[PDB]
RNA sequence: CGAAUCGCCACUUCUCUUAUCUGGGUGCUCUGCCCGCCCUUGUCGGCGCCCAGUACCUUCAUUUUCACAAGAU
RNA sequence: CAUAAGAAUUGAGGCACCAAGUGGGCCUUCUUCGGUAAGCGGAGCAGGCGAUGCGGAAUGAACCGCUUAGGGAUAUGUGG
RNA sequence: AACGACAAUGGAAGUACCUUCAUUUCUUUUUUUUACGGCCAGACCCAACCUCGCCGCGCAAUUUCGGUUCAACAUCCUUCA
């Protein structure tokens, strides 16, 4: 056995993080945001208390030394989600057949697909929250934001496999609702 | 020693069992709890596809008699020391006999004493404490097995009460704490008192 | 044991011979230890070895009595453990013991009430002089005898 | 409050390779020992097994407080070396096997006739 | 918390080998499991060389050069007087003692368990405040049962009439002890 | 290291008896060999080889076991033949400090044996040298070089049951991994 | 008498032919939550805090602690 | 019979009378033929098996170890 | 008053039960167990199997850059060399 070792975490500024366990508790503007984790503990040490905060490795495997960044980052990314929010953008987007999304809010509709077949639904998890905007020339479009980007993300992969279609060509298939702004709710501090 | 009863939680299932096995061999009722945190290797792919394959076999005319499959966690791991065990024996079997293990947790019994698990037993211990490993509930659960959300509520009870009792206890246990002091240091000196250097 | 040795020679022989018209003795043992009577009648007891009867046979026990509630009594050494524990028997007397006393079809007797306690007595003396086979602890006062466990061979004291 | 001053210990197994186990030679592994060099000193010594008689009432004899009675006989028999690490030690018998299924059964172990 | 950082010139308890428990400190780690080792002890440690699976680290971290002198040790490790503090370690107790415990002798044995029979029935329970705290079940519930006992004798089962009967009753065990002593 | 493992002997031989060599001309290696049974034997063997010479017919003066400087890492450069693979001798370069250079032999051959797969025969370790300069070459030398190399460490073993106190019937107490 | 299932425990002792029970939870990442902290703030090093671990109960009332009657029949 | 230099053995050798029982083999390291092949065929050497069991290879005619009075006590074998 | 996971009888082994045989026997006799020259084996405890020779060690020395520190310098030496 060849020395990794395991431990916890890295770090920036203006957001409190757990700093314990498996899991870190991120709490910035946003609220708090907080991840546990799995096998994912990894050379820690502070090097400040409230100021400095890393975890970049002595020794080890290979494969531990990926997993040392996709840990911070992700983490950072529960600093984002804290601070400055997710916001995706989506449009539907069709030529031959028109296409309607609304929300209920607590849920997604979606209608006319191809004349529409059946009605893409989608239940609005927790924050994820979703808009229909129009106005300002806002398009076909649907807006999910909220303060965790991979739920807000995962939701949102989860509407483009939601509008799949099978049977007689992409050559002619493209219609459907995809997504065309990923980001931030906006940019904050 | 009588009356045995060891914790499982968290023990490495095979050699768990073995070590019991011998355990039985040697002769004496034991008892296994927090069963559903016995433990099998890595995932719950490998351990279902070796159960389904265990559970697909069957016994051509009439299935009815080859294997059972008891899904109980208990009732694997019991039958693994079965299997570790020579069952065929009528001594081992008689061993059998003898041996107990109920899943879960039926309660009372624990409150003085029952600070016991065994040697080998302790599953990171045994594991590499970095290797992968799925728990045996989830295997359990993976072929249904009926009681877990039931045995949930179970445990949930007996944490309760053993933090009641925990709780006075805790009381006490600061005037067994209290417990002198006082006058206690004269102890002897002829022919070498040390129970200063030794148990004092 | 002890030290630097061949011993006891002297510079004519390694060689034969053993023990002609005294007694040989248990080849660990020295009178006057305390020991603890490992099985029959008294069992787990905390006695003292006076000697060893005239022949090769058996060591003379006696606790005395009220210590421990002994019996004085003919034993093998291979049937106690010999504490390190030590005294001289110097005043005790011990003269007289011949195993005829012993014999049960001569064993309560006068005699019996007599010598005990006349060597319970010079037991004692030494005994008190130096304390604690009796004051606490005993030594030889215990109740409790082996616990589960740590066994003998374990028990180096 | 008593004597036990005898270690339970159970009877085990005879010796054994594979076809070729050795009925004359008894394993104890003796509680708390499992020590081999520690078991060296056990050696020789006389091991009992007490068992009730079950059946018929038999103590033909009388020693013991005389008319001894009981239906409870108790076999004896001696230890002959160590092994494993976890001290096995091999016991033999004056006699011929300790019933024949008093093994797997608790046995004592006696520390005595004494070596001190 | 992961914390006792091997750092050349800590202090590291020898664990299993028969040099156990001998000390002496790191003058290198040769790497993965093994150390070099050195100590002022006259017979054990020499400069050895250990595994480190047999190493426990004392948390007496000193100074000193990486990979090093016994004479430089010596002196300064002795200035550092850790071993000292390790002494004072608590953990030690036990085992300093094991190998003491090995060593006694039966007397010694019943006073030290005699010291804590002496507390035993005599500080704790003893008393009455904490015997008017948990108490023992049987204390516990005398006065809770007192209680449910103003339930006679204050209360709803029982005393205003029948105590009265069992003042007549209670003469009656003493005029049954009377005469049962008288014969 | 040290488990020391493997033995280290310098053989000094000579060719031929016969004064149709008068005067042989003498042949030196510190070899590692686990015993001079072996060590001979492959003194001879290149000699029967690489210098085509049959023992049988030729003197070994001497076979002598030869010692390491002292007490501490001097840093170690390997240099391996090894001919299996069913394709003959090839070559490696291989690196460590440690306080012998037998612990490095040794240490080898497992090492080829785990990790190359390799078997000892098979093997003509050539050499093993310690290394000045700051370099001392692999990355796990180097890695491990640092002044102020220093650590964490965590989570293993001591033998659970045991003679040394005691199988099964554990534990008397309560659990954790335990440091 | 100089060993000899022994006389106990015990048809109301039994998971068993001879310690009670020292009890509950958790992670490796902690020897007390331990903790807390400080500090060239590191791999840390130092300091601090607390009682809490410092596994752990063996029954006369003792045997903190004098001590005493009684074996042998 | 020395060399000054180069055996070991030799639990006898010599030597013979006369009668049985056998002639289908089969297995193997090694060499090797036929044919794609074949647990195939077909030879050469040695050894087995056969015609033996014991001990080893979860299972095996021939693989491993090893052969056998009857035991006892001990230690090994292969193998763990 | 014998028994039963289920091969069946089978070996071997011991116990239980036995209907059991034959033998020997104590107020100077038998019986199980301790114990015992010289023996007659096996295991523990300390001594040493030598020795020429390096090795080194020390010193200095060159080369030789590393830990300290925030780093450089000290500290050309942490040290390998």
């Amino acid at each position: 056995m060849k020395i990794k070792s395991h431990d916890q975490i890295t770090f920036p500024e203006d957001v409190t993080v757990s700093v314990k366990d498996r899991i870190v508790t991120v709490k910035g503007k946003r609220g708090t945001l907080t991840k546990d984790l799995r096998h994912l503990q990894l050379d820690f040490r502070v090097n400040k208390k409230l100021r400095t905060f890393t975890a970049v490795r002595w020794f080890g495997n290979k494969i531990n030394n990926s997993t040392i960044n996709t840990a911070l980052s992700h983490v950072r990314n529960m600093i984002t989600g804290v601070t400055k929010g997710f916001r995706f953008k989506v449009r539907f987007a069709y030529a031959h057949f028109p296409i309607s999304v609304t929300v209920e809010n607590q849920l997604v509709e979606i209608r006319n697909f191809l004349g529409e077949k059946r009605v893409r639904r989608q239940v609005v998890a927790d924050d994820v929250k979703v808009y229909r905007t129009d106005a300002a020339l806002v398009k076909d479009e649907l807006v999910l934001e909220g303060n965790d980007l991979e739920q807000v993300s995962r939701e949102a992969a989860v509407m483009h496999q939601l509008c799949l279609v099978k049977k007689k060509d992409i050559r002619k298939f493209l219609d459907g609702i995809y997504v065309q702004t990923k980001t931030n709710i906006e940019v904050d501090e | 020693p009588d009356i045995i009863v060891i914790d499982l939680k968290d023990h490495v299932l095979g050699r768990a069992a073995a070590i019991v096995a011998k355990q039985l061999l040697l002769g004496k009722k034991i008892t296994v709890v927090r069963c559903e945190k016995l433990t099998i290797a890595g995932s719950e792919i490998r351990n279902k596809i070796k159960y389904l394959q265990f559970l697909r076999k069957r016994k051509l005319s009439n299935p009815k008699l080859g294997p059972f499959h008891h899904r109980s966690p208990s009732d694997v791991f019991i039958r693994t020391v079965r299997s570790m065990l020579p069952r065929y024996t009528k001594r081992g079997q008689r061993a059998l006999r003898q041996l107990v293990a109920y899943e879960g947790v039926p309660v009372n019994v624990v409150r003085t004493g029952g600070r016991v698990v065994i040697p080998k037993a302790q599953r990171h211990n045994c594991y590499r404490n970095e290797r992968r490993f799925t728990v045996l509930g989830n295997m359990c659960k993976h072929v249904g097995w009926k009681y877990s959300d039931v045995v949930e509520k179970l445990e949930a009870a007996r944490i309760e009460k053993s933090g009641r009792h925990h709780k006075k206890m805790e009381k006490v246990r600061v005037a067994w704490k209290n417990a002198r002091k006082e006058a206690l240091k004269k102890m002897p000196q002829k022919n070498v008192e040390v129970l200063k250097k030794f148990g004092l | 044991p002890a030290a630097t040795k061949k011993a006891v020679e002297k510079k004519a022989k390694k060689v034969s011979r053993k023990s002609p018209e005294y007694s040989t003795v248990r080849k660990s043992c020295k009178p006057g230890t305390i020991a603890i009577i490992l099985a029959g009648r008294f069992r787990g007891r905390r006695a003292v070895i006076l000697k060893q009867l005239p022949k090769n046979g058996p060591l003379v026990i006696s606790g005395p009595m009220k210590y421990s509630g002994v019996p004085i009594r003919r034993i093998d050494s291979r049937y106690i453990i010999a504490t390190s524990t030590r005294v001289d028997l110097t005043g005790v007397d011990t003269s007289a013991i011949t195993p005829e006393i012993f014999k049960r079809e001569k064993k309560v007797s006068d005699e019996r009430a007599q010598l005990q306690n006349a060597i319970d007595t010079a037991l004692i003396q030494a005994i008190k002089k130096d304390p604690l086979g009796k004051e606490m602890a005993g030594y030889l006062h215990s109740v409790f005898t082996i616990k589960p466990g740590d066994a003998p061979h374990r028990l180096k004291w | 409050k008593s004597p036990r001053l005898y270690m339970k210990g159970t009877l085990a197994g005879y010796t054994r390779g594979l076809h070729g186990q050795n009925k004359n030679t008894a394993l104890v592994r003796i509680e708390n020992v499992n020590t081999t060099e520690d078991a060296k000193w056990y050696v020789g010594k006389r091991v009992c097994y007490v068992y009730h008689g079950y059946k018929i009432k038999r103590c033909v004899r009388w020693s013991k407080a005389p008319a001894r009675r009981s239906n409870t006989r108790a076999i004896w028999g001696r230890i002959t070396r160590p092994h494993g690490t976890s001290g096995t030690v091999r016991v033999k018998f004056n006699g011929s096997s300790v019933p024949a299924s008093a093994i797997g059964r608790r046995i004592r172990v006696y520390l005595y006739p004494s070596r001190i | 918390v992961k914390a006792n950082y091997i750092r050349a010139g800590r202090l590291v308890r020898i664990l299993r080998g028969p040099r156990q428990n001998r000390v002496g400190v790191i003058v290198d780690i040769v790497d993965a499991n093994r150390v070099l080792v050195e100590n002022p002890c006259e017979q054990k440690m020499w400069r050895h060389v250990q595994n480190l699976k047999n190493v426990e680290p004392l948390k007496f971290c000193v100074s000193i050069s990486r990979n090093c002198s016994t004479k430089a040790l010596k002196e300064a490790l002795e200035s550092k007087k850790v071993l000292e503090k390790y002494a004072a370690t608590k953990v030690r107790r036990p085992h300093r003692a094991k190998k003491a415990f090995a060593e006694s002798t039966d007397f010694e044995r019943y006073q030290l368990r005699v010291a804590k029979r002496s507390r035993a029935y005599w500080a704790r329970k003893i008393f009455d405040e904490n015997d008017k705290k948990n108490p023992v079940s049987w204390h516990k519930v005398a006065l809770k049962k007192l209680l449910k006992n103003a339930k006679k004798v204050d209360s709803t089962p029982a005393a205003k009439k029948r105590v009265e009967k069992a003042r007549a009753a209670r003469k009656a065990r003493l005029a049954a002890g009377k005469s049962k002593t008288k014969v | 290291m040290v488990r020391p493992h493997l033995r280290h002997y310098c053989v000094v031989g000579r060719e031929t008896p016969s004064e149709k060599n008068p005067q042989p001309t003498v042949y030196k290696f510190e070899v590692f060999a686990p015993n001079f049974v072996v060590a001979k034997s492959r003194f001879w063997r290149m000699m029967r080889e690489k210098n085509k010479v049959k023992s049988t017919h030729g003197d070994v003066l001497s076979c002598k076991v030869v010692k390491d400087r002292k007490l501490a890492a001097r840093n170690y450069s390997v240099d391996i033949a090894y001919y299996s693979q069913r394709c003959g001798y090839t070559h490696m370069v291989k690196e460590f400090r440690d306080v012998c250079k037998a612990g490095a032999v040794s240490q080898a051959y497992n090492d080829l044996a785990s990790r190359h797969r390799a078997r000892y025969h098979n093997i003509e370790v050539l050499g093993v040298k310690s290394i000045p300069n700051h370099e001392v070459r692999r990355l796990n030398v180097a890695q491990f070089h640092p002044h102020n190399l220093s650590f964490p460490l965590l989570q293993r073993r001591v033998k659970a049951p045991r003679k040394d106190r005691v199988i099964f019937v554990k534990k008397n107490s309560k659990r954790a991994v335990v440091a």
